[PDB]
């Protein structure tokens, strides 16, 4: 079954399966394999595989990683994806000294938002946007990856799984333990990633639930029923929260002009209904000049 | 409540998809050992199973779809019908539920007719047959979307529309003939007019493109089913909708009339 593929090296994990770098011996195609075991605890085919596979078939788009094949072995299950140069994390890490060229950010964000609006229009929530799950090629494009946490939603949304996202990119409503979350959550994440590409450091490096929330409040101000109608009668909301005042954005995102910080602001509204959509964001004046730069490596 | 940006695209997409994940209509006729009757039995049993574990209706709506699809391309003996049933449901639960019941649980609820390995292997076979195409539209997805056009959203109608759709799932013929959006179309209006007398909204005609004329063949089939509810050999679905959770909706009298 795999007699066609030559493993070159392991590339990483995410702890769900392992990820190898393979080459097809016949075509010479280079692929990313994701190996998955099923004889784990006689618990059948894992949920995190079933959903990923079935939704990634539904999703075909230039900014969403290509799933090429799925190979059925009795004890293993290999997913074959297209292979890319690196993830945004290790590229930011590399580009850490110079910092990311100004319009290359604009490009990446634009593409990323194209991808997310595709997901949302096919009733899919990603739920684990973070630089580790976003892959770049050499051609200057960027794709969403690792739909291990994704799920198909209903309209209107029902109560879905609480323990989601990654903490640094987790949205308020979930930290605060809300009964219903929506498309809004992915946007929040993409928001924090935008800020991180710009400032060179994560936006909310929180260490726990409470620490993450306060890090948010200390930047954006603690919210009230004006800023967020519903906040005060939410499940884990506590009237004894400290009262932090909101701060200046050119202070937060110094390199951004008026437009970028306008945009960013809307991607981070406490209120989900108020929080800008992926769709609506695509039409934002900040994208006026959007062009497609190519990054330097020397890998 | 929500930012409703994509309602249009999403509704569009499910309409496009519901065509593709649609089971074959006269499939039972091809099947050497199973009957529409057997299938009703199966669906009814699936329904108690859903209650016992407090499972979403969505979960069983998918489950049913998975079966019709599987049995559309795979000849199966009555002896093994229940097992296709259980795996289908386990997959559904896996896909939809926050806390799906353990594999163990599923084997339990089968009279201990089948082993665990049997169930787990079946799980795998079903995925192979459906080629992992599990993200399917159902009647529930349409209803829940449709329900948004209701002011003020009225509990009883909602619980009755949900009830009706479910009834359709017990009956292969005539309901395999209709797309979920139409089953939903029918049930919603039929509920609306049993409870408030009011009409399939102009709003939904604009979204769906369906007129009452265009829904009529379905509705005729659906009315008689509601009518003869207490004579059908499948009862669990009725009993389910007697509770304080669903406002005892099965106990209402179906309307005399539709103006034919
Ligand atoms: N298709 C695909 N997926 C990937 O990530 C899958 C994992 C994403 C993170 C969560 C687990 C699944 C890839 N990673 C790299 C890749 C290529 C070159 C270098 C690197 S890295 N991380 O800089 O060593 C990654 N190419 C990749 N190609």
């Amino acid at each position: 079954s795999m007699e066609n593929f030559q493993k070159v090296e392991k590339i990483g994990e995410g702890t769900y399966g392992v990820v190898y770098k393979a080459r097809n011996k016949l075509t010479g195609e280079v692929v990313a394999l994701k190996k998955i075991r099923l004889d784990t605890e006689t618990e059948g085919v894992p949920s995190t595989a079933i959903r990923e596979i079935s939704l990634l078939k539904e999703l075909n788009h230039p900014n969403i990683v290509k799933l090429l094949d799925v190979i059925h072995t009795e004890n293993k299950l290999y997913l074959v994806f297209e292979f890319l140069h690196q993830d945004l994390k290790k590229f930011m890490d590399a580009s850490a000294l110079t910092g990311i060229p100004l319009p290359l950010i604009k490009s990446y964000l634009f593409q990323l938002l194209q991808g997310l609006a595709f997901c949302h229009s096919h009733r899919v929530l990603h739920r684990d946007l973070k630089p580790q799950n976003l892959l770049i090629n050499t051609e200057g494009a960027i794709k969403l990856a690792d739909f291990g946490l994704a799920r198909a939603f209903g309209v209107p949304v029902r109560t879905y799984t609480h323990e989601v996202v990654t903490l640094w990119y987790r949205a308020p409503e979930i930290l605060l333990g809300c009964k219903y979350y929506s498309t809004a959550v992915d946007i929040w994440s993409l928001g924090c990633i935008f800020a991180e590409m710009v400032t060179r450091r994560a936006l909310f490096p929180g260490d726990s639930e409470i620490d993450q929330l306060f890090r948010i409040f200390r930047t954006l101000g603690t919210p009230d029923e004006v800023v967020w109608p519903g906040v005060t009668s939410m499940p884990d909301y506590k009237p004894s929260f400290p009262k932090w005042a909101r701060q200046d954005f050119s202070k937060v995102v110094p390199p951004l002009d008026e437009d970028g910080r306008s945009l960013l602001s809307q991607m981070l509204h406490y209120d989900p209904n108020k929080r800008i959509s992926a769709k609506a964001a695509l039409a934002h004046p900040f994208f006026q000049d959007v062009t497609k730069p190519v990054p330097h490596l020397r890998l | 409540n929500e930012v409703p940006d994509y309602h249009e695209d999403i509704h569009t997409y499910l309409r496009e998809m519901e065509v593709k994940c649609k089971p074959k209509v006269g499939y039972m006729k091809k099947q050497p050992d199973i009957t529409n009757s057997m299938r009703a039995i199966l669906v009814d049993w699936l329904v108690e199973v859903g209650e016992e574990y407090k499972l979403q209706n969505e979960t069983l709506h998918l489950a049913v779809n998975y079966i019709d699809r599987f049995l559309s391309s795979m000849s199966v003996l009555r002896g093994k019908l229940q097992l296709v049933g259980t795996a289908a449901m386990l997959l559904a639960s896996k896909f939809e539920e926050i806390y799906p019941p353990e594999v163990a649980e599923f084997v339990y609820i089968t009279d201990d007719t089948y082993t665990k390995k049997q169930v787990l292997r079946m799980e795998h076979l079903v995925l192979k047959v459906l080629t992992f195409d599990l993200a399917a539209p159902t009647v529930n997805q349409f209803l829940t979307q449709y329900f948004l056009h209701q002011q003020p959203a009225n509990c009883k109608v909602e619980s009755l529309a949900m009830f009706l759709g479910e009834l359709s799932l017990i009956d292969a013929d005539p309901y395999l003939k209709y797309l979920p959006s139409v089953i939903a179309g029918a049930a919603f209006h039929l509920a609306l007019y049993t409870v408030t007398g009011q009409s399939w909204p102009e709003s939904l005609i604009r979204k769906t493109g369906y007129t009452l004329e265009s829904l009529k063949p379905c509705l005729m089939d659906l009315h008689q089913t509601y009518l003869k509810a207490p004579q059908h050999a499948q009862q669990s679905i009725r009993e389910k909708y007697k509770n304080s959770k669903y406002h005892g909706v099965s106990l209402l009298n179906p309307p005399e009339t539709l103006n034919l």
